């Protein structure tokens, strides 16, 4: 076969099992069964509690989960401990490489980007917490080695589709299909600790630790009618959002559509805004405002001196999440509809376009 | 292949006040400020109704923006001084990448009805881009702390409210189309040499947009570059790099040196161009002036952020190797060379930099599989290396088939690790 793929291994994503290097006894680095509770070295036990997944972030840092039950590490006073990802400063790690197969993990203070600080152990010989130190310098106790690396088989993603094609009408009686063909824009990696489901977190770690959010765009028919030569009609259109639908996409995935039609993200998704708005080529809001539901009515005029077939459409789009078996999780549409972006179906084809006349906004 | 920038960062607008009425806005006018208290000089941003500025919106990483004028090719820059009333005036300056050129966008009013502007706000959003005192008059750009909130609405908010007007296009490169990476180069004869670098087939795996400001080109003025430049083209490629090519004779063992890595004058060089440079892991470092984008970059080029704060160098590395064949056999040894190319607009090359990956390599040989035995490495010797980042050697003896990639990190090592 005829092409090499050049993709190293340790670049990627994987599970792996974490021991310290100067450790001589088979410790490993143990999460609590329970949701919270102290992070520990124990004896390497093949458990859940020992398999660890590394969420990268936009800034390189990670979120590190466990395979059991899906907490995460949270910095605390003295030590690290094992808690409910919430998007908190103190679960956000770097992962350092000091050597090609050693690195320790360090956290920075959020109250000032100078103290930053390592992972060490206080024992090798008994089970201990995860303290913080500032001896990072030829320090040798905080470097962690990985004991397993295990390659996540991640979902088929979609290949990126060009925009939409306005719809063509056939006649005269032809009021052309109420969407066009859908247009599949871009689409993301999100991890399974910043979405909703019916699926537990532990779970939801072992088979199907990553989610994907597919972003598609297509055309919305919003009316059609034969307009008579020289007429003049009064036509009600639709933008922006139902508050149905954005509540549904704020808890579904932690994302919010802003008024510039500009995605807002929460506490969960901020940390990834950077990589989701690049994957799915949408932008980061630069307004505090919310999209709402606006209702217009606008005129339009047939200046033709025959019988035209009008039909006007608004680009539509839609995020959907997915499993890793590709089924749909949201049974809500979470759907945006921008009348900065309009077009006008035809027929005949070589029809002018209709003149725009007053829009008024539909206060119900 | 999209590289996702706003459209407020592909086009050098022309911001005019909201709230003028005889269409004031950010002016290069050389004439003084008609204000009282607010003095202007040659440096200070000036605001009128005549010879407007035509500004276009870099985008940092975390979202704020430099603001770079198109035709000096200067940003704009909150001044330290002081004036009346503790404000700072706004003036023009180089590109450096301090914090006090940086600038938050900030939109709200009307959306719906399509009467929305914007303000921008520094430090925090503790201070606001504002004319000093007039809305139709001639005067300067200052920043000061005085917010008000909008409701209820302030006559003082007016002189922050900006909109969009004229605009010129800023200078965008088209993105190549990413291709596979071929197989190693197969030897025709016992005199073919193989495949030298210079002829080696590229295989495109990524591409960045470089605003022109973090860019060094001596070639041209900052008015042209900024003009007809704006993005620089920074293409990552893949190649296969020959190491050696030798007739190794039946059943001996052969001495061969392999220098891969990268050499700290084309480090160097980057460094001076991009501010950017390899880590040993690979990965891409950054400098201070390019370090705001360097997310964006990497997402573009499809190479990761470095994770070592250690530098790629030279590795000069000895082998033996045997060959387990009756008869004379040419072998050559390739290994995956990352290739960095800055180019213009117009398509010019500017640089080109290269880092040897010594992790991924492979030997073919003529006569070819399966005529003959694959060729065996028997001892390895790590000769020159001026750090420890990877000072691991290949357990032996390992075996090179032909045609096989050989991962250096899938293999078991000296010292040991992953175990
Ligand atoms: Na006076």
């Amino acid at each position: 076969l005829d092409f090499i793929d050049s993709f190293i291994p340790t670049e990627g994503k994987y599970i792996r099992v974490m021991d310290f290097y100067n450790s001589e006894y088979p410790f490993c680095i143990h999460a609590p069964s329970a949701p919270n509770g102290d992070i520990m070295t124990e004896i390497c036990s093949r458990e859940n509690n020992q398999y660890f997944i590394f969420f990268p972030t936009d800034d390189g840092r990670v979120i590190i989960a466990n395979r059991h039950n899906g907490s995460v590490f949270t910095g605390e006073a003295t030590s690290v401990v094992s808690d409910i990802y919430t998007g908190s400063p103190l679960q956000f790690f770097r992962e350092v490489k000091r050597t090609m197969a050693t690195y320790y993990l360090a956290i920075q203070n959020p109250e000032s980007a100078t103290d930053v600080r390592a992972l060490e152990p206080h024992s090798h010989e008994l089970p201990s917490r995860l303290y913080y130190t500032n001896n990072i310098e030829n320090n040798s106790n905080i470097l962690i080695s990985n004991k397993e690396q295990i390659y996540l088989t991640l979902p088929s993603l979609p290949e990126n589709e060009q925009y939409p094609k306005t719809p063509v009408l056939s006649g005269i009686d032809d009021i052309g299909p109420n969407q066009s063909e859908k247009s599949i824009i871009g689409s993301t990696l999100i991890p399974c600790i910043m979405v909703s489901d019916f699926i537990s977190l532990g779970e939801r770690m072992k088979t199907t630790p990553y989610y994907y959010v597919k972003h598609t765009q297509y055309w919305q028919s919003m009316w059609s009618a034969l307009f008579p030569p020289g007429s003049k009609e009064t036509k009600t259109e639709k933008s922006g959002i139902t508050d149905t639908s954005q509540i549904s996409m704020t808890d579904g995935i932690n994302v919010s559509i802003g008024a510039d039609f500009g995605l807002r993200f929460g506490n969960k998704t901020f940390g990834i805004k950077g990589g989701f708005t690049y994957d799915t080529k949408t932008q980061i809001t630069n307004t505090s405002q919310l999209l709402i539901e606006t209702t217009y009515t606008r005129e339009y005029t047939n200046t033709e001196n025959f019988p035209v077939r009008y039909t006007g459409y608004v680009l539509a789009s839609e995020f959907t999440l997915h499993r890793s078996d590709g089924t749909q999780v949201n049974t809500i549409p979470w759907v945006a509809l921008n009348d900065n972006y309009t077009t006008i179906a035809r027929y005949p084809h070589f029809a002018s376009e209709p003149l725009l006349g007053n829009t008024k906004i539909i206060t119900d | 292949l999209n590289y996702n920038l706003p459209e407020i960062s592909k086009k050098f607008y022309n911001l005019k006040n909201k709230y003028s009425r005889n269409g004031y806005g950010l002016s290069k006018t050389e004439f003084p400020s008609s204000i009282e208290n607010c003095p202007s000089n040659e440096y200070s941003i000036m605001y009128d109704n005549k010879d407007p500025r035509f500004l276009i919106r870099f985008l940092l990483d975390d979202g704020r923006y430099i603001i770079a004028d198109r035709d000096d090719g200067e940003v704009f820059d909150e001044a330290p001084t002081y004036l009346d009333n503790n404000n700072h005036p706004i003036i023009s300056r180089h590109y450096t990448g301090e914090e006090r050129q940086k600038f938050e966008q900030v939109g709200s009013g009307d959306y719906i009805t399509g009467e929305q502007f914007f303000q921008f706000y520094t430090q925090n959003k503790t201070r606001v881009l504002s004319n000093c005192r007039a809305l139709d008059s001639r005067t300067i750009l200052l920043s000061t702390a005085k917010i008000f909130p909008i409701y209820p609405p302030a006559s003082e908010t007016q002189l922050t409210a900006f909109v969009n007007s004229s605009f010129y296009a800023a200078a965008i490169p088209q993105l190549p189309q990413t291709s596979l990476l071929e197989n190693i180069p197969e030897p025709t004869s016992l005199d073919d040499s193989g495949v030298l670098p210079k002829d080696a087939v590229r295989a495109v795996k990524g591409s960045a947009l470089l605003p022109c400001i973090i860019v060094h080109d001596p070639n041209l003025n900052n008015s042209d570059k900024m003009k007809f430049n704006t993005y620089y083209l920074l293409e990552y490629k893949e190649y296969w790099h020959q190491l050696w090519s030798q007739i190794i004779p039946a059943h001996q063992t052969v001495k061969i040196q392999e220098r891969t890595g990268i050499s700290e004058v084309v480090q160097n060089s980057m460094i001076e161009d991009l501010n950017m440079y390899i880590g040993a892991d690979f990965g891409m470092l950054f400098y201070f002036r390019s370090s705001g984008f360097k997310e964006q970059i990497t997402r573009g080029l499809n190479r990761p952020l470095s994770q070592t704060t250690t530098q790629l160098g030279e590795r000069v590395e000895e082998m033996e190797y045997y060959n387990s064949n009756d008869l004379d056999v040419r072998y050559v040894k390739y290994a995956l060379a990352r290739e960095f190319t800055l180019k213009r607009v117009n398509g010019e090359i500017v640089k080109n930099w290269v880092a040897v990956d010594y992790r991924l390599a492979g030997i073919q040989s003529y006569p070819n599989a399966p005529i003959t035995n694959p060729l065996t490495l028997t001892k390895h010797t790590i000769i020159r290396c001026e750090n420890s980042y990877d000072g691991h050697i290949f357990k032996t003896p390992l075996i090179f088939k032909n045609g096989e990639v050989i991962v250096k990190t899938n293999e078991e090592l000296i010292p040991k690790i992953n175990q």
